[PDB]
């Protein structure tokens, strides 16, 4: 039976360390913040049932933000190319 | 001064990496033109993989390991 | 110019523990800890971790593994100290996971993981720090606001410990 | 999804600032207090409206601002603030407790010259009001829509109806 | 979740069917546990210092903490349980 | 009282003096005028860029122009 | 041990099982179950025979390594989409060795292997403590995270328990491990409910703290290990081994007593939703706990036949024994089926 | 790395010290091996042993005081922050907590070390 | 380049440890009212090239080890960490500059055990076990106290650097601010090397140096090193935290040369005290520790937590 005293007696707990957009000690972006900016602000008035639906793709965009597999599969997929053509020589750019 | 010239730094260094990626790619199985991957077109910082990266490796060390074990 | 040093030291320690585990006598446990705890060190340094690193540096290798060393020097005593047995599992599975774990540093193509646990993802590149911020380590920062913030948190800790006292030495019969 | 655009290559290649930490960490204090018309200006720019290759242009112009500080400090005072910032830079963390004789002597060939009286310890902080022309960014970055929220619960409610319902037990 | 997370769970796990399928020896079982609790410290560090989380930072720490005043008394309990027989 | 300080001073004076050391580092924090200042200090220590705001339309202070004094001041410490 | 540490350890578990249900903060949770630990294992081994020391060992061991697990599945949820809360858990997997590991610390299926073990090295009052107070937290984290829970598992896990660990205690003429097994039973229901309507979860919780209360009090009033104590009670006073046994049946949910209202509220708000068929095959196997209670139930009789029940034994004056709250327990877990619409009093 | 240098470098030159002491000594002129050792009967240095709880107690003790000493560890870096008040009243709490550990098993029959 | 500063920091520690034990048999030859060696070379320069090569060429001598693993260990061990242990040291410049530093400094000397616990443990002497496990109790109750001082001195500094150290120490020697704790940091480093009054011994004693002085041979010529340099380094890490010189840049070896007078000086008060006092027995001195330097330890710190509030002055931390 999960009780909610610290709500009720106004005090704060576990509510500082609970998510990234909480205040810093010396306020630092965290890598993701403006994502959780914007689940928390999809998310937040409704019930995590339907939350689940309608937040989904803002949701999947932080997801996209803290894990990288979707870029990091695309960096791979660039790789991929170049390697089969250092056979077929594209040369270099760079210095 | 050391965050324009930053800010500028890194926008020409993706910008190189967008021209390259598509000389490379060019070919039947298209992306397309270079694309962000998230949903919401908006900035968000390069991911420091995005930027260094093609780079011939000898700079990716001392950027991305170089700060730890000091100089 | 490897620069894999990461993951060179992520595989040792998992050496340590699959070659470790068996065998009858932890004599050779606190060894087998010791080691993948120091490439621990490793690890978490080279994700520029520098005081955690140092904290299971000085903590965990130094108060845990001398600890247990010291008990186990006291409570057991080895004449013998051979190379007993168990090993074999051991090494067996440092043969099945050498082509699990070259399973999933070879299929790393891509993305690479496994089908009974979560998901992961794979391929050769790795994410990491940019965005300076002026003086700060952003960690030791951090546990400043471990005394600044973390009021109810060291309380239950630093409660818990006391009982700590109270717990061991109860049971180390004081009566 | 969305594709990016990023401005062309000649959008960038403006101007230059090469010179080291050291020279740039003194002559930063002197500029940083007579400029900054232009670059905290900027600051509100790329920090309200946060998309670096948005504003940029205004980078251009802290850009010019600190090239410009830079000529006039090379026709008008050279030699002393030479031999500062040669002091300063024998480093080891850059003390401007170190080489104090030609920080004086430096704002003294300024001072006797040029003017800039030295602002000191209250060149920064408090928080500088600025004007900008443009008009503020609204819905910043992504900014979607809301999530329709659930109708709360009203009006005025009386005792159930015949009571627990259950398989039997009225009441 | 790169590679380094893949190997650190498989060291947990090899730490796990090390404690469940050997009971020989008692110490051996309290030390396994002990190693898997050490991989746990390795994973939330390294998480939370990727994604420069930092009020956070503490897991390290406290979890580290009840790696100890616990696995004290483990050890005691060791103790009083080999004095029984021997 | 008097006599009791005076037998566990006469025989074990590490612990009494541990004692005085603990209790007057207790209270002297909060007695002492000094202590207001580190505060202020410590506030001033500026770690984080600090970072402009539309100006027009709103109550002048904590003027543009660095110089104009209308902000804080800490040239108390200046002087001190 | 001294009359004072018993209270401030007391005070540490009730503070910790506080800690546990009060938190919104993941590693908060984690530090609540390490206090309870921490703090529980000197109340078990009070007495200091070696029983209690092998018992409480064993005990320890899958207790902390289910905390470890625990810290695990959390660190998971931080991998996959990720911040320090009490809520729907984000991965699959997270939730899968979290609802395993929260099978760990209550007793269940395939983790149950140490409960009766335990159960009957520690004393009574340990036995008390065991089985009722530490069985509050797991349950109320439950509660929280059944969101994400997969219904295969927890559901699984449920039956089985009522199986295995219902079929079990047959051979038993050791009380402790009875009630260790019928410990296990009402988790099978208390857990097989918790998807559809937590409200009967906490439910069956209540009562079923009720119920082992009467019971290990009456254990200390008659002091009892196995049931040829009981009978040699019956031969000494009835009325507390009267007690036992009503207590017993309700524990088994025999329909007028109290302890049938779990079984039949949960079969109502099991069987409206689809499936009939599983509580059925609950309640076959709820028939064979009783048929095994009530041989324990032939226990006893009048005009009895021999049970050599020797003497010495009747005795001229009273015992003092201090039993805390026997008779408000006792007729609120036999009388208690005429009340329930306060049901929703619960939630 | 370069610390790592320097630790490739300190682990050789003990790993060279170590193997020029073993060679010198079985390298040496004339090496002769007779004597029998016997590990053999229980009393040559003490006997057997019946290790005791104190010094496995000091161990513990090592323990929790550690636990203690680390989570203070941090405290220099916190002792400036903008909440002056909560640092001074949980550092002395804390360290004071230390102390209550310590003045309980000194209460206690613990150490005391003549048994 | 690099390696060239690695081999002028290792071999100069060596060396030291040689030449440190001539000055120690001189001192104590005099302090005893009689001349030390000089019947070895010229004044007695040419004792320790006796005592080195003559003590590693004397033959291996017993036993059968029970484990080949450990006994090659322990002695790699024990030098490796005593020689990292001096990279951090500041001098004009560290050699390796790290942000923490001093902690790392204190947590390799917490590993420093293992070595007497694996090379008691080796002996398959069950009383040479017993020996080790004692002289690794005490040790590492002096883990314990010591600690709590740096995290002490150190509250002044304001950061772990120990280059700042350097800085503070410009206007006044860190011994005046706490002088006390200074005293019990210096006692403190006299614990864990176990010099006189903390030295066990031979005649009858627990006879822990017995064997572990004994055995091993030349790796007892090694665990000898380890030993006298990790003194070496005590002694230089106090002439650092507690006092100090003036940094004139430009001309770096004018620190370095005063650095050395101090620490050399206080090492020589090393091997005289250890001339001086006569030992303590063992409960009492553990228990010493446990009595009044740990409590006082305790209110001393608190005190150092609440002072540099009050005062207003709390360090600048970088
Ligand atoms: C200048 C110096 C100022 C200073 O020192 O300030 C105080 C300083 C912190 O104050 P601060 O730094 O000025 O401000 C901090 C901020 O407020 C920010 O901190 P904060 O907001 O987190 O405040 C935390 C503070 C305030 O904490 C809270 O507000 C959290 C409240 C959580 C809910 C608690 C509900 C308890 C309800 C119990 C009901 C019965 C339970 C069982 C029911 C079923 C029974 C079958 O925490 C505490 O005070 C500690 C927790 C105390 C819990 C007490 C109850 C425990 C359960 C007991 C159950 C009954 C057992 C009886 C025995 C049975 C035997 C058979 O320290 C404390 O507050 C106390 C620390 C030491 C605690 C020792 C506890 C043990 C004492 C001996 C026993
Ligand atoms: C135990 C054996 C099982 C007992 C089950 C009792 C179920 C009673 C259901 C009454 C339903 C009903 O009409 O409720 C609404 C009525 C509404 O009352 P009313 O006044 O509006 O109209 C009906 C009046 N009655 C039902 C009393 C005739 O309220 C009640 O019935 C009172 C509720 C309190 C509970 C009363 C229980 C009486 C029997 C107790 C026997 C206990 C025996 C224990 C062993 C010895
Ligand atoms: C929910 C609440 C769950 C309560 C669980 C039991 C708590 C008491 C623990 C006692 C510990 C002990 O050693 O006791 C031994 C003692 C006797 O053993 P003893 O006397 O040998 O040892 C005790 C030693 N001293 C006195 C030093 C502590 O007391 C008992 O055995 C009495 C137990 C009474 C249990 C009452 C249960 C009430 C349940 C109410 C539920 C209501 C829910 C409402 C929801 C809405
Ligand atoms: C000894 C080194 C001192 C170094 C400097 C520090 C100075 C203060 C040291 C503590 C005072 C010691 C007084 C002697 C008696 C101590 C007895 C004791 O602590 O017993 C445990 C006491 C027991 O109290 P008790 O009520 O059971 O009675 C004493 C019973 N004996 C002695 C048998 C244990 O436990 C507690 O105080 C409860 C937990 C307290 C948690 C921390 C509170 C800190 C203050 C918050 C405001
Ligand atoms: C469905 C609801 C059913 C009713 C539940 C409420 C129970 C209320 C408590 C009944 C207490 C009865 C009592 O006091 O009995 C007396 C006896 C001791 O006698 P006494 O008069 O105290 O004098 C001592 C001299 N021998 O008492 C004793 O020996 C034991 C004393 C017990 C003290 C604790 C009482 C707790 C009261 C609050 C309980 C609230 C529960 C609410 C939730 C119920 C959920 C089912
Ligand atoms: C069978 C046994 C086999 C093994 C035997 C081993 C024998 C020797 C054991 C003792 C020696 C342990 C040495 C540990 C070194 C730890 C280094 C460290 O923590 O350095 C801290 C430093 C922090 O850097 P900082 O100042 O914060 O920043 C610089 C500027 N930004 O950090 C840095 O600057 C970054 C440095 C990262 C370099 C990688 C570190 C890898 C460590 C691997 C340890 C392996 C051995 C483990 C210990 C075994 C103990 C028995």
């Amino acid at each position: 039976p999960f009780f909610d005293v610290q709500k009720k007696l106004g005090v704060d707990l576990d509510h500082w360390m609970t998510i990234q957009s909480a205040e810093q000690p010396h306020r630092i972006p965290a890598r993701c913040h403006a994502f959780e900016k914007e689940w928390i602000e999809c998310a937040h008035g409704i019930g995590s049932i339907r939350a689940e639906k309608e937040c989904k793709i803002e949701f999947e965009d932080f997801r996209e933000c803290l894990l990288r597999q979707k870029t990091m599969k695309r960096l791979n997929a660039i790789k991929r190319q170049r390697d089969k053509l250092i056979k077929e020589g594209k040369y270099t750019p760079p210095p | 001064l050391l965050q324009a010239e930053k800010d500028r730094r890194v926008l020409q260094m993706l910008r190189e990496n967008l021209e390259e990626e598509a000389t490379i790619m060019k070919d039947v199985p298209g992306w397309k033109v270079g694309e962000s991957v998230f949903h919401t077109t908006r900035w968000v910082t390069p991911m420091m993989g995005e930027l260094y990266g093609l780079r011939t490796g000898e700079e990716i060390l001392s950027s991305t390991y170089g700060f730890i074990w000091y100089t | 110019m490897m620069t894999y040093i990461v993951f060179i030291l992520s595989i040792i320690f998992v050496m340590g523990f699959v070659g470790f585990s068996s065998k009858p006598s932890p004599i050779y446990g606190g060894l087998g800890l010791i080691v993948s705890g120091g490439v621990g060190c490793g690890i978490v340094l080279n994700f520029g971790g520098s005081f955690l690193g140092l904290m299971v540096f000085l903590i965990y290798l130094g108060g845990m593994m001398v600890v247990f060393g010291y008990t186990t020097a006291m409570a057991t005593e080895q004449y013998p100290e051979v190379w007993v047995s168990n090993k074999v599992v051991l090494g067996t599975f440092i043969t099945g996971l050498l082509m699990e774990f070259l399973m999933v540093y070879y299929v790393l193509k891509d993305k690479e993981v496994e089908i009974v646990f979560k998901f992961n993802g794979m391929g050769d590149w790795v994410i990491y720090d940019t965005g300076d911020s002026g003086f700060f380590s952003e960690e030791a920062m951090g546990i400043a606001a471990l005394y600044s913030y973390g009021t109810w948190l060291v309380i239950v800790t630093g409660w818990s410990l006391l009982i700590g006292v109270v717990v061991i030495m109860e049971i180390t019969r004081g009566n | 999804p969305g594709i990016v655009e990023l401005p062309s290559l000649e959008d960038l290649k403006v101007q230059e600032v090469k010179v080291s930490s050291s020279v740039l960490k003194a002559a930063a204090h002197h500029y940083g207090a007579q400029c900054d018309k232009p670059n905290k200006e900027f600051m509100l720019c790329r920090w309200e409206e946060k998309d670096p290759r948005r504003c940029l242009e205004e980078g251009k112009l802290v850009n010019q601002c600190a090239l410009e500080f830079f000529r006039q400090i090379k026709r008008h005072c050279a030699e002393p603030f030479t031999e500062y910032w040669t002091c300063i830079d024998y480093s080891g963390l850059q003390l401007f407790r170190r080489c104090r004789k030609e920080q004086a002597q430096f704002d003294k060939c300024v001072l006797d010259k040029l003017g800039w009286v030295r602002p000191d310890l209250g060149e920064l902080s408090k928080v500088t009001k600025v004007k900008t022309d443009r008009p503020l960014p609204e819905n910043p970055y992504h900014s979607r829509a809301r999530p329709e929220p659930n109708p709360e619960v009203e009006g005025d409610l009386k005792p159930a109806r015949h009571g627990s319902r259950l398989f039997f037990w009225t009441m | 979740m790169s590679l380094v997370y893949m190997n650190i769970m498989m060291a947990f796990t090899v730490s796990l069917t090390g404690l469940l399928m050997y009971r020989s020896h008692l110490m051996s079982s309290l030390l396994c546990l002990e190693g898997m609790m050490l991989s746990l410290f390795i994973l939330a560090t390294l998480m939370i210092l990727n994604s420069h989380f930092t009020l956070a930072s503490m897991m390290p720490i406290i979890l580290l903490v009840f790696a100890a005043c616990e696995a004290a008394l483990g050890l005691s309990l060791l103790v009083m349980v080999s004095n029984t027989y021997g | 009282v008097a006599a009791f300080l005076k037998n566990v001073w006469a025989k074990e004076p590490v612990l009494v003096a541990s004692f005085a050391i603990a209790g007057l580092a207790v209270i002297l924090p909060t007695l002492s005028p000094y202590t207001k200042y580190s505060l202020m200090i410590n506030r001033a220590t500026p770690y984080n860029y600090p970072v402009p705001l539309r100006d027009d339309g709103n109550m002048p202070d904590v003027p543009s122009h660095p110089q104009d004094p209308q902000g804080p001041s800490l040239e108390w410490l200046k002087r001190l | 041990m001294n009359p004072i540490i018993l209270i401030i350890i007391l005070m540490t578990v009730m503070l910790g099982t506080i800690i546990v249900m009060i938190s919104t903060h993941w590693l908060l949770i984690w530090i609540g179950f390490e206090m309870n630990m921490l703090a529980i294992i000197p109340i078990m081994m009070k007495k200091h025979n070696p029983r209690a020391t092998e018992a409480s060992t064993k005990y320890f061991l899958t207790q902390s390594t289910a905390s470890m697990l625990l810290m695990m599945a959390i660190i998971i949820n931080l991998m996959f989409s990720g911040q320090w809360t009490v809520m729907k858990l984000f991965n699959p997997m997270a939730s899968m060795l979290m609802t395993m590991a929260l099978a760990m610390k209550l007793g269940m299926a395939p983790f149950h292997f140490w409960v009766p073990e335990v159960t009957q090295g520690i004393p009574l009052s340990s036995g008390l403590i065991l089985l009722t107070w530490q069985k509050l937290a797991p349950m109320s984290v439950l509660y929280q995270i059944l969101p994400s829970i997969n219904l295969d598992l927890i559901l699984t896990l449920s039956i089985l328990s009522i199986t295995i660990g219902g079929w079990g205690g047959l051979n038993q003429t050791q009380l402790r491990k009875i009630m260790a097994y019928s410990s296990i039973a009402h988790m099978g229901w208390m857990t097989a409910v918790l998807l559809y309507n937590p409200t009967m979860t906490l439910l069956n919780l209540i009562i079923y703290i009720i119920m082992t209360s009467t019971m290990f009090t009456l254990f200390m009033a008659n002091s009892t290990t196995t049931t040829l104590s009981l009978s040699h009670t019956w031969n000494k006073a009835p009325i507390m081994t009267i007690l036992v046994l009503i207590t017993l049946l309700s524990m088994g949910g025999l329909p007028p007593l109290s302890g049938f209202m779990p079984k039949w509220m949960i079969i109502q708000e099991m069987t409206k939703n689809d499936s009939i068929i599983l509580p059925t095959l609950m309640a076959i196997t709820a028939l064979l706990n009783l048929y095994f209670y009530m041989r324990l139930t032939y226990s006893t009789a009048l005009t009895m036949f021999p049970s050599t029940n020797n003497m010495k034994m009747k005795w001229q004056f009273p015992t003092t024994k201090r039993m805390t709250l026997l008779p408000t327990m006792t007729v609120l877990s036999t009388m208690l089926l005429p009340l329930t619409p306060i049901l929703s009093i619960l939630e | 790395m370069n610390l790592m240098i320097t630790l490739l470098t300190n682990f050789t030159l003990a790993t060279l010290l170590v193997t020029i002491a073993f060679w010198l000594p079985q390298l040496n002129v004339y090496s002769e091996k007779t004597s029998p050792y016997e590990c053999g009967f229980d009393p040559m240095g003490s006997a057997r042993l019946p290790f005791s709880m104190k010094f496995f107690l000091v161990a513990i003790t090592f323990l929790l005081f550690d636990l203690e000493i680390a989570l203070l560890l941090p405290l220099p870096w916190a002792s400036q922050t903008t909440n002056l008040n909560t640092m001074l009243t949980m550092a002395l709490l804390l360290i004071f907590l230390l102390a209550v550990s310590l003045a309980y098993e000194w209460t206690q029959k613990g150490l005391e070390w003549t048994e | 380049m690099f390696m060239i500063n690695v081999l002028t920091l290792i071999i100069p520690i060596l060396l030291a440890v040689a030449f440190l034990t001539l000055v120690e048999r001189k001192v104590l030859g005099y302090m005893q009212f009689r001349k030390g060696p000089n019947v070895v070379g010229p004044y007695g320069l040419l004792q320790p090239i006796a005592d080195a090569i003559k003590l590693f060429i004397k033959e291996p001598l017993r036993p059968a080890t029970s484990s080949i693993s450990m006994f090659i260990l322990a002695p790699i061990l024990a030098l490796t960490l005593a020689l990292t242990m001096w990279i951090p040291l500041p001098m004009p410049y560290p050699l390796i500059n790290m942000n923490l530093g001093v902690l790392f400094m204190l947590a390799m000397s917490s590993l420093a055990v293992y070595s007497i616990l694996w090379s008691g443990w080796a002996s398959n002497s069950k009383y040479a076990l017993i020996g080790a496990l004692r002289a690794v109790a005490q040790t590492i109750s002096y883990e314990v106290t010591l600690a709590i001082i740096l995290l002490s001195v150190l509250l002044m500094n304001g950061s772990f650097t120990l280059s700042t150290l350097i800085i503070t120490q410009e206007q006044v020697w860190l011994i005046f601010p706490a002088w006390p704790l200074a005293m019990m940091w210096f006692i403190s480093t006299l614990a864990e090397t176990n010099r006189a009054p903390f030295d066990l011994t031979e005649g009858e004693s627990e006879l822990v140096s017995g064997f572990n002085v004994e055995y091993a041979a030349g790796p007892f010529a090694l665990f000898f090193m380890a030993e006298y340099a990790n003194i070496i380094m005590m002694n230089i890490f106090t002439t650092t935290l507690f006092l100090g010189a003036f940094h004139n840049p430009y001309m770096p070896e004018l620190y370095t040369i005063n650095f050395t007078i101090k620490s050399l000086l206080l090492s020589i008060t090393f091997l005289w005290i250890r001339a001086s006092y006569p030992r303590f027995r063992y409960d009492q001195l553990m228990h010493l520790l446990w009595k009044n330097f740990l409590p006082l330890t305790l209110a001393l710190c608190m005190w150092h937590v609440s002072l540099p509030i009050l005062l207003s002055s709390i360090p600048p931390q970088t």
